[PDB]
């Protein structure tokens, strides 16, 4: 049948009703350097870079540092 | 009217029968809209149709019979369905009667296949209101006979004296007897 | 329609000897009065929002009188009332408190997951402001969360209310999976946490508990046994149905041949 | 405008060479078939029939079209009707009524004829022999196309198609049983009618007759079919009652049965993205994980790209119930991706197990997933991330400090710590042993596998469930060529 | 009267469907006996070896 896939993509439309090519562009600026690249690799790298987005980013300067206190 | 209602339930569970008739009577309404709620109660009815307690027995083999065959496998459904005691059902197209009755027949000549072998000896007891079921709908379809089904059903059934009332009232005696003999060299 | 009715239903009655009689007069009176939804002539909206009343103070004394059967046969019952195909009737004020009733039961009955499945048509959005609607759900997931120490902190949030006395009783069906859980013993424990987690000092646990689990007691201590002592098999049974499961094997490779 | 008058004519009547000859291919190739032996073939041109359909879904056809180029629905298949033999004049009116229209002009309308369609069936179908396939061949394709755009108050027309197809066909039937190909197929096109006056049925009001009669006439089908059509019908049921249900004391566990085989390479995926919508209700980690996520690797056919974007979706949304969430990576797609992007900040904020700052972080840009309705798996989640937490601490270490991992968890207090690991290890879906001495609770925490410890007991069932899979491939390695080998 | 046209019927057509049944037996035997003909036709072949 697969008739059932219409609203699915009126919805989709509508998605793209809310904003007008916004995502599209501001995703396509990360996306523009991982063009090329494997999907697969990004999950780990996308995890990582996500969890050191908030606090401790490089943190290999601050071993130096962290020689003698620690 | 009801769909997913439990009260139905509880109410089967429920003792003083009398509140339970029409609510059965309702039941039989909603029934045809879904057998997977009577599902729980088939074991209740099971019991309430054991004793004899209760006046009416048809009232339990019937929504018994008609859930089995919806659940289970159908012999389980003729086994109360024949052991429904005295019933009064007139002819309809619906599909629960003459399923219900195809399977009565074809499970009777079954029975009759079974049973023709053994002349003498070790014979199965055969219920009156059985053979009474099978020869109402079985006359009523020889009325005319339609020139066709009424030997061979005769034939089909093994018995003796059943095909002695056909050829009693009949259009071209030896085309008849012909056919009949044709369809019996074949089988 | 019949009577007045009203007499007897808002006084409060500490016997439920005439309240059973008044309710079996009920039943005969609803008897012939179709019990089951009727949409003919739209006016009898009346007397089924009244029998769907008088059921539900009828189901407030049947839980009264602690009765498990009569509870869910008159929740059964009522429900037919509840989910109708009219969207006229009228939302009920003690509807969603009976509703919170049933909760408890499928909670006591470790139904819970029926509740699971039943946590999508109460959101409703008709009050949310409540903390009475909230209060199963946020009760019921601090049990998934399993902490008994939130509950028992705010068990003197409740308001006066007065279904707290069956909050109690709540607790009192749920003790016996919280106590059985926590004294489960893969390995042992010892006393300190027994005395936090246990209730008071009333002998009521060590005393049932030890008629049920029927385990040995120590020095002020809770040995445990029967844990990973299991010895494996012989390996030769095992061996058998593999060369059975070897025979299917031929079988299924060559059959038809 | 004299350019676009000039251009006007040759854009419009583009489709209508191919259909013609898509109608005629597929109704004289199918009819030309059956026709010496109809009771032999099974099946043949149905796939041909949901290809033409799936194919046809996505036509452009009708835009500019909407003036005077409907003159093509009065007109109709007019193929040998009103007598058996002598078809060699009819044959000649084939040409003839077709050149009519193609002299000068001819008169045109839209809302003008409509009702009387069934004119024809009230006599003769077509040649009063094979009326019932031929009849269905000939009103069922072009019905679509006449109901197409649903809105712009054609629901009282729709309506009246309804009662029409009913009081033809559906409303019981033409006769008790065909018991043939044009049965078989009769099964999914009803269905499929189904499907689309479905939208037509949710849109306003509601179901007190159809779907609920649907059951008598599923019934009706004896239980010797191969219940492709009763699967089909069970679909449309089961979809109904997707919304709102909430009562699984009945339909689970009794509308279980023998399961006979299905495959159609759809009714697999939707079926089983149906059942699997129903049992991600309970949170099931085993079954019902594995085999959606099996269910999403299937149905490569058509499209993953917006069908299984929502099964995908439900997919990682209870799969970071269980503490561990993978991403998307070999399927690259512009759909899923924009679908998951406001999903993806929280489904990776899961393994973080932040509850004071996420807490308001998902109120604050949630809009979708709280748009799902009444909060549910949300409102579970929430508390959810504690026992994935909790999780995460059964995966580290087994020393629990009452100051660091305690600050790191957030939670400081000597009770509730070994309280919650306690609940989590009544779970069983850990392993820890529970022991006390200087008041500190350790733990064995062995995630080590089965290599070298009960090899045997340990892979058994592997074994013989892979041997089992590997031998159904052979019997699947069998039987088609069996079915090669069948007509020579 | 509605059986020889309705219960006879659906009895005709559930002979029917055992005709389908026995048109599943009967292509099996088409192209075992096929398969078997060309295991027939390797043996002559060898046997004319």
């Amino acid at each position: 049948m697969s008739e059932k896939k219409q609203p699915v993509d009126l919805g989709l439309l509508e998605e793209d009703d809310e904003f007008e090519e916004f995502p599209a562009e501001d995703w396509a600026g990360l996306d523009e350097d991982e063009d090329a690249h494997v999907w697969e690799d990004n999950w780990d790298d996308d995890n990582v870079e996500d969890d050191f987005s908030n606090q401790l980013r490089a943190e290999l300067e601050k071993h130096g540092y962290k020689m003698e206190t620690s | 009217m009801i769909t997913s209602a439990a009260g139905i339930i509880s109410l089967l569970d429920e003792d003083e029968p009398q509140l339970k008739e029409f609510a059965l009577h309702k039941l039989n309404a909603v029934v045809n809209d879904f057998w997977a709620e009577i599902s729980e109660s088939v074991d209740k009815i099971e019991v309430l149709y054991e004793d004899e307690g209760f006046r009416s027995r048809q009232f339990a083999a019937l929504v018994a019979s008609k859930v089995f065959y919806h659940l289970g496998a159908f012999e389980e459904s003729l086994n109360y369905a024949l052991g429904a005691g005295d019933l009064f059902n007139v002819n309809d197209n619906s599909e629960y009667v003459e399923t219900i009755i195809a399977k009565c027949i074809d499970h009777y000549t079954k029975q009759c296949v079974e049973n023709a072998d053994l002349p003498e000896g070790e014979k199965k007891p055969i219920d009156q209101r059985l053979e009474g079921i099978v020869n109402k709908m079985f006359q009523r379809c020889l009325d005319d006979h339609k020139y066709k089904q009424a030997i061979g059903i005769a034939l089909e059934t093994r018995r003796l004296d059943v095909f002695e009332k056909t050829i009693l009232e009949s259009n071209d005696v030896p085309g008849m007897l012909a056919y009949s003999l044709k369809l019996c060299m074949s089988l | 329609m019949y009577e007045q009715l009203k007499g007897e239903w808002n006084r409060k009655s500490p016997n439920l000897s005439k309240c059973g009689e008044e309710l079996g007069r009920l039943k005969l009176v609803l008897l012939e009065l179709n019990f089951l939804p009727t949409t003919g002539t739209k006016l009898t909206k009346q007397q089924l929002i009244l029998a769907r009343d008088i059921l539900e103070i009828g189901a407030q004394w049947s839980i009264l009188r602690k009765d498990i059967p009569s509870f869910e046969r008159y929740m059964a019952q009522l429900k037919c009332y509840y989910f109708d195909y009219k969207e006229q009737l009228p939302e009920s004020a003690y509807m969603h408190q009976l509703l919170g009733l049933n909760l408890l039961f499928l909670l006591s009955q470790n139904r819970v997951a029926e509740f699971h499945t039943e946590l999508e048509r109460l959101p409703a959005k008709d009050i949310q402001t409540n903390v009475y609607i909230k209060h199963p759900v946020s009760l019921e997931q601090y049990l998934m969360e399993g902490s008994y120490n939130k509950v028992f902190l705010a068990k003197g949030n409740i308001p006066a209310e007065s279904y707290t006395f069956f909050i109690d009783i709540l607790l009192d069906t749920i003790r016996d999976e919280i106590a059985g859980c926590i004294e489960k013993a893969y390995e042992k424990i010892l006393f300190t946490e027994a005395t936090r987690i246990l209730f008071f000092n009333t002998p009521k646990k060590m005393t049932d508990y030890a008629k049920k689990r029927g385990w040995v007691l120590g020095p002020n201590n809770y040995y445990s046994f029967a844990s990973q002592q299991q010895k494996p098999e012989d390996t030769t049974i095992p061996s058998t149905e593999l060369a059975k499961q070897v025979i299917e094997y031929a079988r299924q490779l060559e059959m038809i041949v | 405008p004299p350019g676009g008058g000039e251009q006007e004519p040759p854009p419009p009547p583009a489709p209508q060479d191919v259909e013609m000859k898509e109608e005629a291919a597929t109704g004289g190739g199918s009819t030309g078939e059956a026709d010496g032996k109809t009771a032999a073939a099974a099946a043949e041109h149905s796939q041909r029939e949901l290809d033409t359909v799936t194919l046809e879904d996505i036509k452009e056809h009708v835009k500019q079209l909407e003036k005077a180029v409907s003159g093509k629905e009065p007109r109709f298949v007019l193929r040998a009707l009103r007598m058996l033999p002598s078809t060699s004049r009819r044959l000649n009116h084939y040409v003839l009524y077709k050149a009519v229209q193609g002299f000068f002009t001819s008169n045109n309308a839209t809302r003008d004829f409509l009702l009387p369609f069934l004119e024809e069936p009230m006599d003769t179908e077509a040649d009063l022999q094979f009326r019932p396939r031929t009849g269905k061949a000939a009103s069922t394709p072009l019905l679509p196309e006449v109901e197409a755009y649903l809105q712009l108050l054609v629901v009282i027309f729709m309506m009246n198609s309804k009662r029409y197809k009913e009081a033809q066909k559906i409303s019981d039937d033409l006769m008790q049983k065909i018991s043939t190909q044009n049965r078989r197929a009769l099964d999914l096109v009803a269905a499929k009618c189904y499907y689309y006056h479905a939208r037509v049925y949710e849109f306003l009001d509601k179901l007190d007759v159809v779907r609920s009669f649907l059951h008598a006439r599923l019934r009706t089908a004896t239980l010797r079919h191969d219940a492709d059509g009763q699967a089909t019908l069970l679909n449309l049921l089961l979809r109904n009652y997707l919304h709102y249900s909430l009562y699984d004391q009945a339909e689970k566990l009794v509308s279980k049965s023998v399961f006979p085989e299905q495959a159609n390479n759809n009714e697999w995926a939707r079926y089983l993205y149906y059942t699997g919508r129903i049992k991600a209700i309970q949170l099931e980690y085993s079954e019902a994980r594995r085999t959606m996520t099996n269910a999403l690797r299937k149905a490569p056919q058509h499209t993953a790209v917006g069908f299984k974007q929502t099964v995908h979706k439900l997919l990682i949304v209870v799969e970071l119930l269980l503490g561990e969430i993978p991403d998307r990576l070999q399927f690259r797609q512009p759909s899923l991706k924009r679908s998951l992007m406001p999903y993806f900040l929280l489904t990776q904020a899961v393994r973080t197990g932040n509850l004071a700052k996420f807490n308001q972080v998902l109120d604050q840009f949630g809009e979708k997933f709280q748009a799902d309705g009444t909060y549910t798996l949300i409102i579970r989640l929430r508390h959810n991330v504690i026992k994935t937490g909790v999780r995460m601490i059964s995966l580290s270490y087994s020393r629990i400090s009452l100051a660091d991992i305690a600050q790191k968890l957030q939670l400081d207090s000597p009770e509730d710590a070994e309280f919650i690991v306690a609940k989590a290890i009544r779970d069983g879906v850990i392993e820890a042993s529970i022991n006390h001495e200087k008041g500190y609770v350790q733990s064995k925490e062995m995630i080590d596998i089965y290599s070298t410890r009960e090899p045997q007991l340990a892979f058994h069932q592997r074994i013989s469930f892979c041997l089992d899979i590997h031998n159904m491939s052979v019997k699947a390695m069998r039987f088609p060529p069996k079915s090669y080998n069948k007509d020579l | 009267l509605e059986e020889g046209k309705a219960g006879s019927g659906l009895r005709q057509y559930y002979l029917s469907k055992i005709e389908e049944l026995q048109l599943i037996v009967n292509d099996k035997s088409q192209n075992l006996r096929r398969l078997q003909a060309q295991r027939n036709e390797l043996n002559a072949k060898v046997r004319l070896l």
